[PDB]
DNA sequence: TGGTCGGCGCCCGAACAGGGACTG
DNA sequence: CAGTCCCTGTTCGGGCGCCG
């Protein structure tokens, strides 16, 4: 019913007043179920009739629910929330199958009419006035307002979560030895116990709740096994996602590309290996998510691939504390990696994956570093604890990398998985100059306001050369020059330079970017065997520098 | 029940802290949360709800092989809000008898602000929220009645009361100067180890016995110079070994107005063959030990301006080399310096660049009786992953991160 | 016909920000 | 100094998925 527990106390932003819309007309049909839940909501005294002295109103309607007979009677309340004061938010995140220990018994119930058990605070509910209209379009609608958490109201949610929690505290506190993961209204009760044992408790657990206004009807899973808990099916030994089917279409629009990817997120959790570069890439033109596009092959491929994967049936194992937590990483080309976190080799808790291209001048260690980051983020949210790393990168190429890199990069307790695709910089940079070789000094520059300017470079053997770009600007030179000293040489060369802009780049050790000239700089690096850049104040008269810049300043 | 909770209010038209919460371990949690138990059961917190919009981050952190966890809270966001009422009407005179003392010793008192009732009508703004393991369960919430550590105000209010405990063992040594900065108390002498350590045993007795509970470890910041910015010291001279002494010294001019170029900038004027040797003339060749007398001599445009906020960089060198660059204005460097691995185990980057952020921030303190800005250099993602980790200082300074390549560590390395 | 709320993930664009390079 | 450029990071919001 109705539940004694502490009402929350609730304020409206400063010198604000109540909601005032209409009820924007309804069908015969919702009104006929309106209708018939005011009644019964009004009858159990959750709601109550209002007269003439109550000067708001707000508009509202119904929903359907999966195989339900059951209507969702929810509240526009838009404008209310806005002048409504704020909360701070108690869920934190979501819980994950892969995180819950094996129990001995496990048990499922859901609260009913959660919300609507909790009391509303006796100043606030004059706002959350509403009307009932009539459908013979004559009589006055009913007019009601909440005396609980109302459906779609800015706070109710962490309202709830938090009377939830109060109301288990006490339950919780006595048989501290019981786990129970409430997210909402949804409880996951586990034991240790024998079904015995655990059933009693579990009795115990639903009368206090009832007791404290909330009913645990008959939709509690029992000897349920497999559970239907968060959207996954618990079983025994192993969990997996529900069905997850994609729409399979003719001509696709933007929310139809949403959609997928959406789901295929989704199932990256457990399905290993999916991927959506290609089909999101699909997604910059921002335009009408009815506007119909075009699917590239590179995606129509992806798209397939990962579509096959979502048929072999998958599932995933439960935490044991007792044992290490592994994660293992593999390059699943072009940026994007995939990963999976198990314990007990091919038995994973779960995998993911990590597409975000962080920069625009990065190579694939920054990469799986920046995936390692997340994979410990993630796995600490979960288990609580940091994973054990096992990586398509040589112990070497590492202490290569960070003992080279001006920042402070780091990787927890890890081992070499020699599994290739390996992870390797293309190529290293002198850094010491190279004996007997054509020396260049480089540069270029270009005009401000006009359209294009030019970049070359000299020889300390006796060589001159330049080339007349366009629409550069005083960075795209400096590059586009260094671009030429590569291919004007060979397999051993001595670059110069008085622009940071470039040297930085390169000094990286980049083997991917998002401008075509640097790509081109750096498949030239890999094929030479020796090069060094040398970097040396502009417009201060070195040897070498001036002649460079004049062939250029023009 | 005439106590004295002084009111406090945010600047003018501030809203209070709303910051997330973020991700801590088993062993965080089980302590944060053993703790909170305690501190709500002698009422220093009060479990509090949604309806507070105010929320701060925290966590714990273990100490000195005393395996006694002990709270955190990341009050920044806070004292940034928390009105001038730590500035413009309770200053803090800079102590600069620190500097100078032979042996200083930093003690944590503030597990004595717990004593002082905190306004009521601001409490509000003291709100923290504890997490759940895989998320189990919602966010625990918390308020704070008594004075909240490492807190702008908390150490302020309480001075008050701090200062008259400190007359009788104040006014028996004045030889020795005493500081309070956030949580911790620093003592500065001049005595030898020996008896200046059983000195502070002292003060122990005498703050315990009046309320105050604490549970190598001493400083001498000036007793270790700012290192200079070297040159290199060779015999034969090569066309690029050359366009870096000059290129070096081209930046390392500004931090010197006056410092030679032409001398060693005439040795080539043409496209040489950088392995190509060229020893240098004689006039050159004594601006090398002249523009390298420059670099023993401290740099002239330096003023501690208390009107602005100390800022800092770092840069990674080799093996443990961090080196120190504070300032308050571009190239006015007010002091600099570095931080090398001790010969203990090797640690890794963050490990050491965290340390290498408390030390200089603990010199930055006694020095100017306040914290820095550092800039960092490291990956924010990799950063706000890891320290937590690796900290043990009960304040926290402000940050950012910058990526920006070297060759301009050759002036500090 | 459609229309509500909170949490988290992903991805994209937009809006900032800050440096270094020039120019007035 | 401004007044701009380039360039690169970062934050914020929106759309979708999934949960209640
Ligand atoms: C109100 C709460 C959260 N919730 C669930 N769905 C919604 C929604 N569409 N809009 C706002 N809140 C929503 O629903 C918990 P729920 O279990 O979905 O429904 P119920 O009211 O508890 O009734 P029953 O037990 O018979 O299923
Ligand atoms: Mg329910
Ligand atoms: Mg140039």
């Amino acid at each position: 019913p109705i539940s004694p527990i502490e009402t929350v106390p609730v304020k409206l932003k400063p010198g604000m007043d109540g909601p005032k819309v209409k009820q924007w007309p309804l069908t015969e049909e919702k009104i006929k179920a309106l209708v018939e839940i005011c009644t019964e909501m009004e009858k159990e005294g959750k709601i109550s009739k209002i007269g003439p002295e109550n000067p708001y109103n707000t508009p509202v309607f119904a929903i359907k629910r999966k195989d339900s007979t059951k209507w969702r009677k929810l509240v526009d309340f838009r404008e209310l929330n806005k002048r409504t004061q704020d909360f701070w938010e108690v869920q934190l995140g979501i819980p994950h199958p892969a995180g819950l220990k094996k129990k001995k018994s496990v048990t499922v119930l859901d609260v009913g009419d959660a919300y609507f058990s909790v009391p509303l605070d006796e100043d606030f509910r004059k706002y959350t006035a509403f009307t009932i209209p009539s459908i013979n379009n004559e009589t006055p609608g009913i007019r009601y307002q909440y005396n609980v958490l109302p459906q779609g109201w800015k706070g109710s949610p962490a309202i709830f979560q938090s009377s939830m929690t109060k109301i288990l505290e006490p339950f919780k506190k006595q048989n501290p030895d019981i786990v129970i993961y409430q997210y909402m209204d949804d409880l996951y009760v586990g034991s240790d116990l024998e079904i015995g044992q655990h059933r009693t408790k579990i009795e115990e657990l639903r009368q206090h709740l009832l007791r404290w206004g909330l009913t645990t009807p008959d939709k509690k899973h029992q000897k349920e096994p497999p559970f239907l808990w968060m959207g996954y099916e618990l079983h025994p030994d192993k969990w997996t996602v529900q069905p997850i089917v994609l729409p399979e279409k003719d001509s696709w629009t933007v929310n139809d590309i949403c959609k997928l990817v959406g789901k295929l997120n989704w199932a990256s959790q457990i399905y290993p290996g999916i991927k959506v570069r290609q089909l999101s890439k699909l997604l910059r033109g921002t335009k009408a998510l009815t506007e119909v596009i075009p699917l590239t092959e590179e995606a129509e491929l992806e798209l397939a691939e990962n579509r096959e994967i979502l048929k072999e049936p998958v599932h995933g194992v439960y935490y044991d504390p007792s044992k290490d937590l592994i994660a293992e990483i593999q390059k699943q080309g072009q940026g994007q990696w995939t990963y999976q976190i198990y314990q007990e080799p091919f038995k994973n808790l779960k995998t993911g994956k990590y597409a975000r291209m962080r920069g625009a001048h990065t190579n694939d260690v920054k990469q799986l570093t920046e995936a390692v980051q997340k994979i410990t983020t993630e796995s600490i949210v979960i288990w609580g604890k940091t994973p054990k790393f096992k990586l398509p990168i040589q112990k070497e190429t590492w202490e290569t990398w960070w003992t080279e890199y001006w920042q402070a990069t780091w990787i927890p307790e890890w081992e070499f998985v020699n599994t290739p695709p390996l992870v390797k910089l293309w190529y290293q940079l002198e850094k010491e100059p190279i004996v007997g070789a054509e020396t260049f000094y480089v540069d270029g520059a270009a005009n401000r306001e006009t359209k294009l300017g030019k970049a070359g470079y000299v020889t300390n053997k006796g060589r001159q050369k330049v080339v007349p770009l366009t629409n550069t600007t005083n960075q795209k030179t400096e590059l586009q020059a260094i671009y030429l000293a590569l291919q004007d040489s060979g397999l051993e060369v001595n670059i110069v330079t008085d622009s940071q802009y470039a040297l930085g780049i390169i000094q990286a050790q980049p083997d991917k970017s998002e401008s075509e000239l640097v790509n081109q700089i750096i498949e030239q690096l890999i094929k030479k065997e020796k090069v060094y850049l040398a970097w040396v104040p502009a417009h201060k008269g070195i040897g070498g520098n001036e002649q460079v810049d004049k062939l250029v300043s023009a | 029940s005439p106590i004295e909770t002084v009111p406090v209010k945010l600047k003018p038209g501030m809203d209070g802290p709303k910051v997330k919460q973020w991700p801590l371990t088993e062993e965080k949690i089980k302590a944060l949360v053993e703790i909170c138990t305690e501190m709500e059961k002698e009422g220093k917190i009060s479990k509090i709800g949604p309806e507070n919009p105010y929320n701060t981050p925290v966590f714990a952190i273990k100490k000195k092989d005393s395996t006694k966890w002990r709270k955190l809270v990341d009050f920044r966001e806070l004292n940034k809000r928390t009105q001038d009422f730590w500035e413009v009407q309770l200053g803090i005179p800079h102590p600069a008898g620190l500097k100078k003392k032979k042996s200083v010793t930093v003690l944590d008192v503030g597990d004595a602000y717990f004593s002082v009732p905190l306004d009521e009508d601001f409490r509000k703004y003291t709100a923290f929220t504890i997490p759940s393991i895989n998320n189990e369960t919602p966010g625990i919430r918390y308020q704070y009645n008594v004075l909240p550590q490492g807190w702008k105000g908390s150490p302020a209010i309480f001075q008050s009361s701090m200062t008259k405990i400190l007359e009788p063992f104040k006014k028996q040594n004045p030889d020795i100067v005493i500081y309070q900065y956030m949580d911790d108390l620093y003592v500065g002498s001049d005595l030898e180890i020996g008896q200046h350590r059983t000195k502070i045993e002292e003060l122990r007795q005498h703050l315990l016995r009046w309320g105050l509970t604490t549970p190598g470890y001493e400083l001498h910041p000036d007793k270790w110079t700012v290192q200079p910015i070297v040159l290199p010291e060779k015999d034969s001279w090569t066309v690029n070994d050359i366009q870096k002494l000059v290129g070096k010294l081209n930046w390392a001019s500004q931090i010197y107005p006056g410092i030679k170029v032409r001398q060693l900038s005439k040795l080539l004027r043409g496209t040489k063959a950088l392995t190509e040797v060229i020893p240098l003339t004689e006039e050159a060749e004594l601006e090398l030990a002249e523009n390298r007398e420059i670099l023993k001599e401290p740099v002239h445009g330096v003023y501690y301006d208390p009107s602005k906020d100390l800022i800092a960089e770092i840069q990674k060198q080799g093996q443990g080399q961090w080196t120190y660059q504070i300032y308050q204005e571009p190239f006015k460097n007010l002091k600099t310096g570095k931080y090398a691995r001790m010969r203990g185990a090797h640690t890794n980057d963050v490990k050491q660049l965290t340390e290498a952020v408390q030390k200089i921030t603990t010199e930055s303190i006694v020095i100017w009786g306040k914290t820095p800005k550092f800039k960092l250099p490291i990956q924010k993602e990799t950063w706000e992953t890891w320290w937590t980790e690796y900290w043990q200082a009960t304040w926290i300074p402000e940050w950012e991160f910058v990526n920006t390549p070297p060759l301009v560590k050759l002036w500090y390395q």
